[PDB]
């Protein structure tokens, strides 16, 4: 579950 | 699941460099993102930055001139370097996995020119006046150490339920002090041995104290 | 950076009642990819923060459905339909659509539970500490609610003033109770001058004050 911009 | 644990000196003199290491178990740091984040006393959370699966780093521009994050894939460890510290860098420092799913327990770093000092450990002896029917209280008084924190365990971790370790208080001497107490059955006295184990990492001291009735 | 602000910063909630925390950001968090990276942490007492809500309203794993999240663009709400004891802690909203990631001040959720009286214990100083020249007399108030309590020291019936220090635990995540220590500090010389050391406690959970005392012998 993605909760963040990584780049 | 992924486990993380940070390590490093609890005390850093002003204008010196703080160094911390995070050891990762259960998955390789060649694969994820590895974050540092800090919690100054009573002052929410502050993101520091990360190192990537590939070694690429991102730094909070609030800190980027004094901060380095690096990694040792041989030891499955990544690390934090924050130079020219001031009392503003006093905080709990946490490492965490990608999306902050898994966390270390955090390590308190105190920025101060005062010297470290380990604690004296005195018994809070169970008496007839520390027993309430079936319940007796006993403890350890952990006095005059700097800086925070001390860790107190009981019978090397076998005695977990019933423990209260109170928050430290800063005395006007500039030293901290706290008590750790535990409630046990009054029947266990005389027959069960009770020992408190005090860890003061900043001074590299561990103290074991047998508490007798 | 993008600023996160929470309200209130302190939230006392009766067990079983609902609770609401508002979060507002200084910029929209709706990214062009269609996602809104507003999230919530729960920091239980003595622990690190843990994921609670992701993307405004998706409950993260292991989170009870009593929790809800809402809002769009700049105004956000955390909701607990019925507050339970495990909800004790600090709640942080944070933002992951702009670098650097930024976090709210945190809202401390304190729990109002059943009133319960402390159990009181008293400890004489050990002979060992006396050799250092100082005497610490500890009075312990265990597992009580609310946190307010009056602890007075009496030495041979003399009311003590200005030589005591108290410390209170965070409230328990399972019991929602407090425990308290009160420490009376004397020189060994002054400790040896007197016989009876008494710790006197009043609390809303008590019909009468409770005294614990010892005889220094």
């Amino acid at each position: 579950i993605i909760n963040k911009k990584l780049d | 699941q992924v486990q993380l644990q940070e390590s490093g000196p609890g005390l850093v003199k002003p204008s010196q460099t703080l160094s911390l290491t995070c050891t990762v178990s259960g998955d390789s740091i060649t694969s994820g993102y590895w974050n540092w984040i800090r919690q100054p006393p009573g002052k929410g959370l502050e993101y520091i930055g990360y190192i990537r699966y590939s070694g690429r780093t991102y730094y909070n521009p609030s800190l980027k001139s004094r901060v380095t994050i690096s990694r040792d894939t041989s030891k499955n460890q990544f690390s934090l370097k924050l130079s020219s510290v001031t009392a503003a860098d006093t905080a709990v420092y946490y490492c965490a996995s990608v999306y902050f799913t898994y966390w270390g327990q955090g390590t308190l770093v105190t920025v101060s020119s005062a010297s470290t000092k380990g604690p004296s450990v005195f018994p809070l002896a169970p008496s007839s006046k520390s027993t309430s029917g079936g319940t007796a209280a006993l403890g350890c008084l952990v006095k005059d150490y700097f800086p925070e924190p001390v860790t107190v365990s009981w019978n090397s971790g076998a005695l977990t339920s019933g423990v209260h370790t109170f928050p430290a208080v800063l005395q006007s001497s500039g030293l901290y002090s706290l008590s750790s107490v535990v409630t046990v059955p009054s029947s266990s006295l005389g027959t069960e041995t009770y020992i408190c184990n005090v860890n003061h990492k900043p001074s590299n001291t561990k103290v074991d104290k047998k508490v007798e009735a | 950076d993008v600023v996160m602000t929470q309200t209130p910063l302190s939230l006392p909630v009766t067990l079983g009642q609902p609770a609401s925390i508002s979060c507002k950001s200084s910029q929209s968090l709706l990214d062009s990819d269609g996602k809104t990276y507003l999230n919530w942490f729960q920091q239980r007492p003595g622990q690190s923060p843990k994921r609670l809500i992701s993307l405004v309203s998706k409950l993260d794993s292991g989170v009870p459905d009593r929790f809800s999240g809402s809002g769009s663009g700049t105004d956000f709400t955390l909701k607990i339909s019925r507050v339970e004891a495990e909800d004790v802690g600090v709640y942080y909203c944070w933002q992951g659509s702009h670098f650097p990631y930024t976090f709210g001040q945190g809202t401390k959720l304190e729990i109002k539970r059943t009133v319960a009286a402390p159990s009181v214990f008293i400890f004489p100083p050990s002979d060992e500490q006396l050799k250092s020249g100082t005497a610490s007399v500890v009075c312990l108030l265990n597992n009580f609610y609310p946190r307010e309590a009056k602890v007075q020291w009496k030495v041979d019936n003399a009311l003590q003033s200005g030589n005591s220090q108290e410390s209170v635990t965070e409230q328990d995540s399972k019991d929602s109770t407090y425990s308290l220590s009160s420490t009376l500090t004397l020189s060994k010389a002054d400790y040896e001058k007197h016989k009876v050391y008494a710790c006197e406690v009043t609390h809303q959970g008590l019909s009468s004050p409770v005294t614990k005392s010892f005889n220094r012998g």
